[PDB]
Formats: structure tokens, C-alpha cells, sequence
């Protein structure tokens, strides 16, 4: 595989590899096995995973940091929509929401520094 | 019985 035809596009390659270091259980690293959950598509309206993130990125689908951030939030939320309030998988999605929530902040500022516009709040 | 990953509660 190959990609990164613009300096903004290169940020997303290295950032996706930093979100992959926030899943130490490999729960989101791969797609949910339908062979043990055949009803997943009847309960989840927009299913996603880290392989689909990578494939979309290698297919030039992400031209703004907002969509790359929002599809990570979608992957977190799709766990929380199909689990019980006491499982490993539930708390693994809470772990991504916190730890990789920082990864999207530290990496957005590499685009904002060259996108220009206003500052502070 | 059941603890996530099968669409069942109550």
C-alpha cells in the first residue's frame, strides 16, 4: 500500500498508527466477528473498525480532520450501543474515548498551524 | 444469563 499525497494527508497516516497504540486488547484493531454476533447489523446503524479507517484513509476519503475524529467517535459509540455496563469490551471503548481522545488533540494542531485563521477561546 | 455481545438484557 501507498498514500500521503499532501502534508495534511501524511498527518493522518502517523495519527492512525498512534490510535492503534491505545487498543492493547486488539478489540477494535479488527472487525467484530459476525459468526458470534449475527444481530450486530440490526442494532448498529453505521458499523466501523480500525481496518475500515485505514482503507478509507488509503482511498483518499479524509480531506478534513473533523471526519477522521468523528469516525473514531463512531467506533467507540458502536461498542457502547452493543454491550452490558460491566464487560471488558465496554471499558475498552471507555479507554479509547479518554486515551486516544488526547491523540486526536495533539495531532489536529499539526493541521491548524498551516490552515491559518483565528486563535484562543 | 448474558453479559453483552448478544443484544439481550432485563
Amino acid at each position: 500500500g501507498s498514500s500521503g499525497s499532501s502534508g495534511f494527508l501524511i498527518l493522518l497516516r502517523k495519527t492512525l498508527e498512534q490510535l492503534q497504540e491505545k487498543d492493547t486488547g486488539n478489540i477494535f484493531s479488527e472487525p467484530v466477528p459476525l459468526s458470534e454476533v449475527p444481530d450486530y447489523l440490526d442494532h448498529i446503524k453505521k458499523p466501523m473498525d480500525f481496518f475500515t479507517m485505514k482503507q478509507n484513509l488509503e482511498a483518499y476519503r479524509y480531506l478534513n480532520f473533523d471526519d477522521f475524529e468523528e469516525d473514531f467517535n463512531l467506533i467507540v459509540s458502536n461498542c457502547l450501543k452493543y454491550n452490558a455496563k460491566d464487560t471488558i469490551f465496554y471499558r475498552a471503548a471507555v479507554r479509547l474515548r479518554e486515551q486516544g481522545g488526547a491523540v486526536l488533540r495533539q495531532a489536529r494542531r499539526q493541521a491548524e498551524k498551516m490552515g491559518s485563521g483565528p486563535s484562543s477561546g | 444469563s448474558g453479559r453483552g455481545k448478544g443484544g439481550k438484557g432485563l
